[PDB]
């Protein structure tokens, strides 16, 4: 995609995307620089999640939206259509972004802080292909998610230190995937919890920079807890 | 439930 | 657009996307209801007016940000070229509702309502090009609005209560024109006042709801002469 | 300058 613009030049216009909230714009040219076939920055890797994230953020809430309207109707075909009409193109996101970690982001990462980033991002999309699905490939999808979920704990406990920013992110959403797609609360509470805890016992070890940068995401890990129980 | 939000950066 | 869609069908969709926030489904649904070629009722004319100022208002802001951030670099082409991409599309998406009025809703337009909406949303797109241009036809496209904008206030001033709101809409708009693209501040201050007052001595004539619309509108006249005087 | 919101309806 975007093969006749400079990599650099389709990081830049990325970075103009966002501060104009042009997030299907900033996807576009983060899938772009991807194609281009060089590894990614953090800070790149950082502009393709927020740009992917904000895109099937909206589809997300659009179709529950039309999901509820279609679930109070069944209690014309208009309502199931359009419905369906933003499934498939929110199913169309999760794919291209699942396609460009597996061509071929994920297998050039070799840092635990690309690999474990790509792998929480597969976790995430197909957590998002779990919550619309309802067919003969729910579980397939759902064990897909989870996956990719833990091969990113299992290397993020390993290399990452208990505070870092990527290692809380992927436990708080390995957390909402127990609590919402796999049915297992428990889990979700406890994951939280031990991630929570670990993370408080090392922030002595932190700057000022990096204390806010960690305390933000487990306020998040506390919000949920709060919710939960 | 929320997960990380994400989109902003 | 949208040939082998009912035309009732594409209504209850616009109304559907409105609801998930999904403003291009809504205007190329609502495009889709125009090119069927019946007329638009009032409810109708809403739906249409609402999702194309949804796009074409995501747009501006858009470029906004983009030509600020422009002109701070004025004080490589990427800036530049991504502005002249949204711009463009910009362009667009007005060409697109000015063919809409043209072909053929204003001149099917018999009523003073839908005849004063209708052109209304035509000095309304053509003063979003204004916003934008800067070449050969800024002039042009100026006259088109303006000649648009006073064809509808002569129909409104002889066939509408001062209190009607399209008709207090179409002043607001025309005074926001005066001000922004005409370089006419005092004529935009007039008019607004004229409007103001006149509404006001008008009120008395009115139920609970439609003073309601009407002095909600007058507000919004308010705020505009309060930051221009 | 406001014009009309005219977003929602
Ligand atoms: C999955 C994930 C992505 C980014 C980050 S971040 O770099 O720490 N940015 C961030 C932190 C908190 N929020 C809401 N965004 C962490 C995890
Ligand atoms: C140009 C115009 C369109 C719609 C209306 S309305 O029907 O009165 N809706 C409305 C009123 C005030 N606001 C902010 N929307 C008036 C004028
Ligand atoms: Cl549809
Ligand atoms: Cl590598
Ligand atoms: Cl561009
Ligand atoms: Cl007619």
């Amino acid at each position: 995609a975007m093969g006749s613009m400079e990599r650099a030049s389709l990081i830049q216009k990325a970075k103009l995307a966002e501060q104009a909230e042009r997030y299907e714009d900033m996807a576009a040219f983060m899938k772009g620089a991807v194609e281009k076939g060089e590894e990614l920055s953090c800070e790149e890797r950082n502009l393709l999640s927020v740009a992917y994230k904000n895109v099937v953020g909206g589809q997300r809430a659009a179709w529950r939206v039309l999901s509820s309207i279609e679930q109070k109707s069944n209690e014309g075909p208009e309502v199931r259509e359009y419905r369906e009409k933003v499934e498939t193109e929110l199913q169309g996101v999760c794919d291209t972004v699942l396609g460009l970690l597996d061509s071929h982001l994920i297998k050039e990462a070799g840092d635990a802080e690309s690999r474990v980033f790509y792998l929480k991002m597969k976790g995430d999309y197909y957590r998002y292909l779990a919550e619309v699905a309802t067919g003969d490939d729910k579980k397939r999808i759902i064990d897909s998610a989870r996956s990719a979920y833990q091969e990113a704990m299992d290397i993020s406990k390993k290399e990452m230190p208990p505070t870092n920013p990527i290692r809380l992110g992927l436990a708080l959403n390995f957390s909402v995937f127990h609590y919402e797609i796999a049915n297992s609360p428990e889990e979700a509470i406890s994951l939280a919890k031990t991630t929570f805890d670990e993370a408080m016992a090392d922030l002595h070890t932190l700057s000022e920079d990096s204390y806010k940068d960690s305390t933000l995401i487990m306020q998040l890990l506390r919000d949920n807890l709060t919710l939960w129980t | 439930a929320g997960s990380i939000p994400g989109r902003r950066s």
